[PDB]
């Protein structure tokens, strides 16, 4: 998920 | 006024350029391409925006999903409508790319952009500010009325503080109309009515297979 | 209290049996054609019920038949809601025609009785009044965003008068919540999207040719 | 219209 990844950054 | 609302507007991101190709012969692929790209990369700034809002970081990953994935296609189009309420008849997607009639027909989006105009029209004549507009945006993301959600209580906590910072704002700065608050509340059904079209009308663009896609805007549009 | 929200509260229609023939065996077809029996008698009182909202009448007949050809179907899912929010996982469409889960999967209607669902949900969380449901079908009206308005500033008016009703029952009935008002009013958009989905899901109905549908409900399904 | 039949009835 690039989603997931960037509410993870 | 309300520390939310001022909040909001210093969290507001930067202006993005469309850059539509010059080397490009104008149509229907390079308008349609050209605001998908657009799109993709507000998407990265909206998903660093809402880290800003109190309480969403707080929200599980799987809940800061669901609110995003309801909700991008309404904050991408308040974004274009604030940007249109000097103009007339004009949708300013970015400051390089300002749609006319014309330019709408050509692209096949003259009933999409007649309902985003009909959202500026209402605007314009409640005089929005963007002190209300930043906060409807973030009112738009926590009421999104996702299916999925895990904690329904601090989603609705999270209305609530922005539902408040509205109403705090209005009391303060519009006396002279004791509900206006809740008027601007009631533009909120017709912003979900043009974002439903648009996610359509683009997912249909999606599966015609004409138009490349970035992978975070695909991502958002194959959600639903 | 207030006296808009008593007018409407005995303006309400009478209850509309659905009367499935029992003569039909159960299927997708006879599930249909018996809703849409339905819609088209409710259709009915509901233009006789918004004769009694006060300012509907005075509108041109242009502007009456715009805000109805807009509303007609997010006030046939209210009601739909109010009344089964006694119930569990269960739209009580009328008393004698009550669709659970295995029924909606059978009509082909299991993703748009799950949206209706939700709103049934959201309502019975925040313990929606009769009182608090006639005064939002009302408003649904009024705010239904009809493109083709001739009298904006009425049909302003007509929100205005409806908005105040249920800010001043909410100041009076509902002092421990002085948000309440404005969280009614942040229900519109799922009704907004749910009332969308039913009139292209209906429409698509149509256009298969294989359940007939009475004058009235096919006027509202074609005026979209 | 049958619509504008029962708006004017
Ligand atoms: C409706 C709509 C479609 C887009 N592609 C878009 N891109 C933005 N940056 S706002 C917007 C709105
Ligand atoms: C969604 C929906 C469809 C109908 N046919 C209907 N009929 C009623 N009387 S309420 C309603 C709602």
């Amino acid at each position: 998920s690039l989603l997931l990844h960037l509410l993870k950054s | 006024y309300n520390k939310i609302v001022s909040h909001l507007l210093v969290a507001e991101p930067e202006k993005i350029y469309a850059m539509p190709d010059p080397t490009v012969p104008d149509s229907d692929i390079k308008a349609l391409t050209t605001l998908c790209d657009l799109a993709d990369r507000e998407l990265v700034v909206i998903i660093g925006w809402a880290k800003h809002i109190p309480g969403f970081s707080t929200l599980s990953l799987a809940d800061q999903m669901s609110l995003l994935q309801s909700a991008w296609m309404e904050i991408l189009i308040l974004g274009v409508v604030y940007r249109s309420l000097s103009f007339e008849d004009e949708l300013v997607y970015a400051d390089d790319y300002i749609m006319d009639e014309d330019q709408s027909k050509l692209a096949g989006l003259l009933d999409l952009n007649n309902a985003i105009l009909q959202l500026v029209k209402k605007y314009k004549s409640m005089k929005l500010e963007k002190e209300e507009f930043v906060t409807l945006k973030a009112i738009a993301l926590a009421n999104s009325d996702s299916m999925h959600i895990e904690d329904v209580e601090a989603v609705q906590k999270l209305q609530d503080v922005l539902h408040e910072a509205l109403q705090d704002y209005e009391a303060g700065q519009h006396m002279e109309d004791p509900r206006r608050a809740g008027k601007m509340l009631m533009t909120l059904p017709l912003l979900r009515q043009t974002s439903t079209k648009a996610v359509q009308h683009f997912y249909n663009i999606k599966l015609e297979g004409k138009v490349p896609m970035h992978k975070l805007f695909l991502e958002m549009l194959e959600a639903k």
